[PDB]
């Protein structure tokens, strides 16, 4: 079964009831270029 | 529970047939929640946001 | 055209008098 | 009294002439099941839906017939209504008494 | 004075002795069932509410032993799934293949039962008994084979309706509900157990076939047959009443309906 | 466990988690929860005065560079007391 | 094959639509077999998805080859019962090749 | 039309595999028997 | 105790002698006498007996006690109870009237299988004759304690040998045994509690209230008790009834009491204890396992209440897994429905097994359909059905699937 | 509620109902039973307690056994009026058992063991043996419609090597022909019970 | 009924007789707690309902001093008499529903044949009534 491994929403601060710096994700490599046909 | 089953199989077993026939009648549930999601569609990405 | 006979099929008063 | 009226495109007829029925739905008694039953809503009354003369189909004249809101509290639905100046008919949620049951005083005697 | 017994988790102050399906239903969490009825009375056969204990390592039917001393159970537990799809395999082993034509096909309690719970695979892969009608009446469509020995309806008879005509017979396999002796069945709440047969092994003659159980609209009401005044669910596929139905309420009808009024 | 369901990265989630905490604390006059649905999607809660405010940080650099509305989308509700609840994809 | 009609009234054909072109009101035969008493369906809702074709239990109705029947007046598109069963009766030899050829891959 | 011989309990699917109606099991002999849809009577 | 039914040869058993003195108005030491005489259950049950009995003892509550003796003696290859009961009623009378008196029972019904019908009889005609010598009823053979001895006949159901059915047969409703947790211990018949026993179990006792029970205790290993009846059957020279130690090894038994195996071949065949036990595979069977309970409890069985099947390979053992488990499929009421349906479901496979003509990953749902019924059915026939079919997939492999590709030849 | 005394008496007189055989050592219509069987029936409905007569269901219905050699319908309609249980109830208890029967029987009911360990002992031959004598096949009846084969479950009989019996009575140490001596010396009138060893 | 019950003998005896404490049966009636009396509709009739309403009533008095549709509607708002005994022959009836007392006699119809029928049946009321 997959549909009942379905979860409820992991939760943070819940605000309602050092330290360092942080990225939502690491950043893209810039994308090599097209190899075979650099230009068309 | 999700895929209708195969007209070879609902027609020779129980569940099949019942699975068959709850798929089609009241059709399956979904989990509750809410999503976007979006693909390259020709035009632009294409965004479905459902709950 | 309509299909499935009829509904109510209400009654109607008789032809004798009283 | 947050009347909006007004602001609904909604003909008078139908915010006046006609109720809503508040109430927590009735199990299917042919089901065992429950889920169904909970949570509030808010049917409206039937009214008048005749036959087509061609094909014998349904027809219908009301606007909103088919209309139905799930609610998690009767006081929010009523207040719902009010807020839309409805005129409601609000019933009790009627939960089973619990009841006893033993397997063994079938073999009182 | 009254016992505390956890629900798979939280605490819960159960009233003392009652049944652990009486429990969970307190908590309001719904154990799959189908012999059980309240209303009617308690019975070990369709062991479809199998739960598991906290500690003890064999499941129990739900619906038999009363909570007691701080219990704690968990419904969802894995080996109870397994439980759970273990019996609705032997149950759906037999029960033809009948869902578009039995007029029990849009609400039939086995159908949900077996979508909720039950395995979709077949692997069953013999041959089903079935078994041949036997008439009962004016009203009730009899038509067994989708029969599931839920004895229900004898207790229904034996403990309301009072005639003991109907019951079981034969042992095993060919064992049957069905009235031994072609004599008919005659009584005044012969009607409501066409509501309280499981399946669609006993559905009403005068309303078969006409409609199907997701199409009609279902309004609240009370019966005018008698003035007695019990609360209804009378039911309408669109400009016309199709079937009428009980609505339950403590101080009349409770879930019962006459017949006269059916 | 494998062929049907979808593995769910972790590594991602926890990202996600992090982050909604780093601006859980970045600027916390207004953001009520920073919920991550498990499937991997982020998604903070705003008081309604607070709108601009916190979009305006939302493109504005710290890694919220979240520029382009997917969407302006409008889920309603009858319950509540206040029914409508307005929605921003970034 | 038998000449019999293969339509049972399971009535799922009208619960899968989703023009819901479909309408049906079933009453038992005399003899007590499950029958329609006035399937009909109109082509001026239909969208000819094809879902009744797959719903079928008993693969009674049937999405046939046939692509043309355009037609002077709005009231023939509205199809009764009779004219679906005349439908089966002139392409059923097509038909049946159609889905011969065709239900493996179903 | 006319009915098949039995004795007891067999096979119908309406003579189509996997087009035929689903499979069911007639149960009489000397008696009139079922059916589904197919007509498949087992009075024999 | 085989020679003389009559009362005339319990005095070759020493009649009931001091059993008046036994009868001291209260059970509690000869109960203790019991308790610690190690007496186990012979319904195949193995629940410490002495405390199975100890249960009944709380004040009346002043609804009658009663005892009801499972007399049956079915199961397949069990005919223990046969020749006891046509060669010593007397002692098993005794026994009924010291554990009636255990209870303080009222009352001893005792329900037989309706096939036993002369020696129900023959039992009838001893049973009066205690009736002559004031030996029951009022006062009953002295101590002045009146107890009501009474013997109801069967009808052809083998589920009338679990208990809760037996009772449920009794008050003329079907032999439907009830669901937990109420007893006969707690409502029994009618609604006043009783108790039931194996007739070994109910025969024996008052000779643990002559002879000492920790004689008894001294026999077999300490945890498995005293002594018990040994049918022997299957293809062996001598078969018959032989009580022997519980702690004797099989081989010894059979090549001695029985007459020996056979042959060299059996010992490595399987051979069950009892019935609804397991067969098992080993060249070391009894070489290995003691037919003491527990020492089959090692070997994952058990004591099936001591019958023995011994099976040589001249016979395929799946024809006769096979017919066993229609044995059971005749038999089980089916009021609830794992049992019902898959009793008869594991028949329709073993059909195919025996024909050779099933797929061979058949077998593996097989077992695990097994699982499913191994603990779920009310009672414990299901069980009963559901474990050797178990064993079998857990030894005999090769040869079902080797029946199987030799069959898919044609 | 109330209760059953002791009657050492009255033991003697269902002592007969125990051996009214002695020991050897349908269309709704119509039904009635002889004074005795009311006497031996009474002598046995004492054997228990006051407040429920039901449980003398069991026994009554051999004893009609015993009588018709056959259950009709009728028959069970009588003892149902006699202890006023339901029809229903009784009907029950006539199907939920093997020894009761609804079709006719013959005047030798035979019944064999059928069970693996005379399997293991050959039932086999037995059950082949007396159908090549009277050529019937399982459980039809003789047309004289005097013997009824039936092939049965675990006797209980275990110990012993192939055997039959036929209404209660065990034959043992079966040997083919000597199954087919016994059903010459049933034509002979008389009947041991008798272990070939 | 299907359960077993008591059963008595006739209306003025076995009733005024326990209401006098005649019958043994009024006793078993005193020493019951919260005693139920079911006098039934169908008996107010038969030809003089008044006296056996009186006599029930009489036993609910002994019991206290002892201690330890279309219908109750109208009641609800006092549409008694109720009964038809009031004729007096009246002219131009009105029925609401005469498939019910329409089977009783039409006798004010000689006088007044003339009966608006506000029915929702053919049912005899309709086919003796004019409108
Ligand atoms: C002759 C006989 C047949 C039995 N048959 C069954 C049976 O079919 N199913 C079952 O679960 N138990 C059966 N039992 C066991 C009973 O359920 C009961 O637990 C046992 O007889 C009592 O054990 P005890 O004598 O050791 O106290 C049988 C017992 C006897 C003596
Ligand atoms: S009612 Fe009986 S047959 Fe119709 S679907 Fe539900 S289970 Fe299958
Ligand atoms: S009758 Fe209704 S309840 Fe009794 S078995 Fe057949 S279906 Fe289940
Ligand atoms: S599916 Fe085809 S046959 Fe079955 S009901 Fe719908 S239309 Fe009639
Ligand atoms: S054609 Fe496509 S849309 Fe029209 S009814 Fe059949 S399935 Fe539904
Ligand atoms: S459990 Fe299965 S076998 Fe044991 S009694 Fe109940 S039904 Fe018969
Ligand atoms: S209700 Fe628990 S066993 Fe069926
Ligand atoms: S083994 Fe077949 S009867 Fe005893």
């Amino acid at each position: 079964d997959g549909r009942r491994e379905a979860m409820p929403p992991s939760i943070v601060m819940s605000s309602q009831k050092e330290k360092k710096a942080v990225t939502p994700a690491p950043p893209i490599k810039r994308w090599e270029l097209s190899k075979d046909q650099p230009y068309l | 529970k999700v895929s209708p089953p195969k007209r070879a199989e609902m027609k020779t077993s129980m569940e099949s047939l019942i699975h068959h026939f709850k798929l089609y009648t009241e059709g399956y549930q979904v989990p509750p929640g809410a999503t976007y999601t979006a693909i390259e569609a020709p035009k632009g990405e294409f965004g479905v946001y459902l709950v | 055209y309509s299909t499935t006979r009829k509904k109510i099929q209400e009654w109607v008063p008789p032809s004798t008098p009283y | 009294k947050l009347d909006i009226t007004t602001l609904t495109g909604v003909p008078e007829e139908h915010i006046k002439t006609r109720k809503v029925r508040i109430f927590v739905p009735a199990r299917n008694n042919m089901q065992s099941g429950v889920n169904n039953t909970k949570k509030w809503k808010m049917e409206f009354d039937t009214r008048e839906r005749w036959e087509n003369p061609l094909m014998g189909w349904s027809s219908t004249a009301d606007p909103l017939s088919n209309l139905v809101l799930t609610f998690s509290t009767k006081e929010d639905a009523v207040a719902f209504a009010e807020k839309n100046g409805w005129s409601f008919d609000v019933e009790e949620r009627k939960v089973p008494k619990p009841k006893s049951k033993s397997y063994g005083a079938n073999f009182s005697w | 004075n009254l016992i505390e017994v956890f629900v798979d988790g939280q605490s819960v102050m159960v009233e003392p002795g009652t049944t652990v399906l009486q429990a969970c239903e307190k908590v309001g969490m719904q154990i799959p069932r189908f012999c059980y009825h309240e209303r009617l009375s308690v019975a070990g056969n369709c062991r479809m509410c199998l739960v598991e204990i906290e500690k003890a390592p064999k499941v129990v039917a739900a619906c038999a032993m009363p909570v007691m001393k701080g219990w704690n159970i968990l419904t969802n537990s894995e080996k109870s799934k397994k439980a759970r799809e273990g019996v609705m395999e032997f149950l759906l082993a037999n029960h033809p293949l009948d869902c578009p034509i039995c007029d029990q096909g849009g609400e039939c309690d086995l159908q949900d039962q077996s979508m909720m719970f039950g395995s979709d695979r077949s692997r069953f892969l013999e041959g089903k008994r079935a078994v041949e009608d036997k008439n009962i009446g004016p009203l009730v469509k009899t038509i067994m084979t989708r029969c599931i020995q839920c004895t229900r309806c004898i207790r229904f008879a034996s403990e309301i309706a009072g005639v003991d005509d109907l019951g079981t017979t034969g042992r095993g396999n060919d064992m049957q509900v069905g009235t031994y002796i072609e004599k008919m069945f005659m009584s005044e709440l012969s009607g409501n157990i066409i509501d309280i047969c499981p399946v669609g092994a006993l559905t009403s003659k005068p309303y078969a076939f006409t409609a199907r159980p997701w199409e009609t609209r279902k309004t609240e009401s009370i019966d005018v047959m008698d003035a007695v005044g019990s609360n209804i669910v009378v039911s309408t596929r669109t400009g016309e009443v199709m079937r009428i139905l009980p609505r339950m309420h403590e101080d009349i009808n409770e879930e019962w309906i006459s017949d006269k009024t059916r | 466990t494998r062929p049907t369901i979808r593995p769910r990265n972790d590594v991602v989630h926890k990202q996600l988690s992090a982050f909604g905490q780093y601006v859980a604390e970045i600027l916390p006059k207004y953001v009520q929860q920073v919920q991550v649905s498990c499937f991997n999607e982020l998604e903070i809660f705003i008081h309604p005065d607070g709108v601009i405010p916190v979009l305006t940080f939302l493109r504005d650099h710290t890694n919220a560079q979240f520029k382009s509305l997917a969407d302006l989308t409008a889920v309603d509700v009858p319950t509540r007391q206040n029914r409508f609840e307005i929605v921003y994809n970034l | 094959p038998s000449g019999e009609e293969r339509c049972i009234a399971c009535k799922l054909c009208e619960a899968v639509c989703p023009a819901q072109a479909i309408t049906i009101e079933a009453e038992p035969r005399a003899d007590g077999s499950r029958r329609t008493t006035r399937y009909d369906i109109d082509m001026t809702k239909c969208i000819y998805c094809g879902f009744c074709q797959e719903a079928c239990p008993v693969d009674a109705i049937v999405e046939g080859p046939n692509f043309e029947f355009s037609t002077e007046t709005h009231e023939e598109l509205l199809y009764n019962k009779e004219k679906l069963l005349n439908n089966g009766d002139k392409w059923e030899a097509e038909i049946a090749a159609n889905i011969q050829a065709d239900y493996l891959y179903r | 039309p006319v009915s098949e011989v039995g004795s007891r309990v067999i096979s119908c699917d309406g003579g189509g595999g996997a087009l035929g109606h689903p499979r069911v099991y007639i149960n009489l002999d000397k008696e009139t028997k079922t059916g589904t849809c197919g007509y498949c009577g087992l009075q024999f | 105790g085989r020679h003389d039914w009559r009362l005339k040869g319990a005095q070759s058993r020493g009649d009931w002698y001091k059993t008046k003195e036994i009868l001291l108005k209260g059970p509690d030491w000869i109960l203790g006498e019991v308790k610690t005489s190690g007496l186990r259950g012979r319904g195949g049950a193995g629940f410490p007996t002495g405390l199975k009995w100890s249960f009944m003892n709380k004040p009346s509550d002043g609804r009658p006690k009663y005892l009801v003796v499972n007399a049956d003696e079915g199961e397949p290859g069990t005919c223990k109870d046969r020749e006891i009961i046509r060669h010593d009623p007397h002692k098993l009378v005794e026994g009924c009237l010291v554990g009636g008196r255990a209870m303080g029972a009222r009352a001893a019904y005792i329900y037989i299988r309706g096939e036993f019908y002369n020696e129900a009889s023959n039992l009838q005609v001893a049973i009066r004759e205690a009736y002559e010598a004031g030996l029951i009823g009022k006062n009953a053979c002295g101590s002045g304690y009146d107890f009501d001895v009474f013997v109801v006949r069967g009808a052809g159901a083998y589920i009338c040998g679990e208990e809760t059915a037996l009772i449920e047969s009794i008050e003329g409703k079907q032999g439907k045994p009830r669901l937990k947790p109420p007893f006969p211990a707690d409502v029994g018949v009618f609604g006043c509690p009783t108790t039931v026993a194996n007739v070994e179990t109910v025969a024996v006792s008052p000779t643990i209230c002559r002879r000492g029970g920790a004689w008894f205790a001294s026999f077999g290993r300490e945890r498995n008790s005293g002594t018990k009846l040994f049918n022997i059957s299957g293809h062996v020279n001598h078969p018959c009834t032989v009580e022997e130690e519980m702690s004797v090894p099989l081989k010894e038994l059979i090549e001695k009491h029985a007459g020996g195996v056979i042959g060299g071949w059996d010992n490595l065949l399987a051979v069950i204890p009892g019935g609804s036990s397991t067969p098992l595979i080993p060249k070391s069977v009894c070489e290995t396992v003691l037919m003491d309970f527990d020492a089959l409890v090692q070997a994952q069985t058990g004591l099936g209440t001591a019958a023995v099947i011994v099976m040589d390979r001249s016979t395929d053992i799946v024809k006769a897994i096979a017919r066993l488990i229609e044995f059971y499929k005749h038999e089980s009421c089916g009021q609830c429905t794992p049992c019902r349906e898959g009793v008869d479901w594991m028949n329709k496979v073993m059909a195919r097994f025996v024909k050779g003509d099933a797929r061979p990953a058949e077998i593996d749902s097989l077992w695990e359909i097994s699982k499913q019924i191994e603990g779920h059915t009310i009672c414990a026939l299901g069980d009963g059905a559901a474990w050797p079919v178990q064993g079998l997939i857990r030894h005999f492999r090769p040869e079902l699937e080797e029946r199987m590709q030799q069959f898919a030849l044609q | 509620x109330x209760x059953x005394x002791x009657x050492x008496x009255x033991x003697x007189x269902x002592x007969x109902x125990x051996x009214x055989x002695x020991x050897x050592x349908n269309p709704d219509t119509p039904f009635d039973f002889t004074p005795e069987n009311y006497k031996r029936i009474e002598a046995i409905v004492k054997n228990y307690p006051e407040g429920h007569k039901a449980a003398a269901v069991l026994p009554v219905l051999d004893l009609a056994q015993r009588q018709n050699g056959w259950l009709p319908i009728s028959a069970m309609n009588k003892v149902a009026e006699i202890l006023q249980v339901p029809p229903m109830r009784v009907y029950e208890v006539a199907t939920f058992y093997t020894m009761y029967n609804r079709k006719p029987v013959g005047k030798y009911h035979i019944q064999v063991c059928t069970t693996t360990p005379c399997m293991l002992r050959n039932s086999d031959s037995i059950l082949e043996a007396i159908q090549k004598k009277l050529g019937i096949k399982v459980g039809e009846t003789t047309p004289d419609k005097l013997f009824t084969l039936i092939e049965v479950e675990c006797l209980g009989a275990c110990v012993n090597a192939p055997m039959v019996q036929i209404n209660d009575n065990y034959y043992e140490d079966l040997t083919p022909k000597d199954i087919e001596e016994i059903i010459d010396e049933l034509k002979a009138g008389k009947i041991p019970k008798p272990g070939p060893r | 009924l299907t359960y077993r019950y008591d059963h008595l003998g006739d209306s003025p005896k076995i009733l005024q007789d326990i209401a006098s404490g005649n019958h043994p049966f009024s006793q078993i009636l005193k020493e019951a707690k919260k005693p139920m009396v079911v006098l039934g509709s169908s008996a107010l009739q038969r030809s003089d309902g008044t006296a056996i309403l009186a006599a029930v009533s009489n036993i609910a008095q002994n019991i206290r001093l002892s201690s330890g549709a279309s219908q109750v509607a109208a009641l609800d708002l006092g549409y008694k008499p109720g009964v038809e005994a009031i004729r007096k022959n009246p002219p131009k009836v009105l029925f609401l529903l005469g498939a019910d007392g329409g089977c009783i006699t039409r006798q004010d119809l000689p006088k007044d044949c003339f009966i608006i029928y506000q029915g929702h049946h053919g049912d005899v009321g309709a086919p003796m009534a004019d409108v």
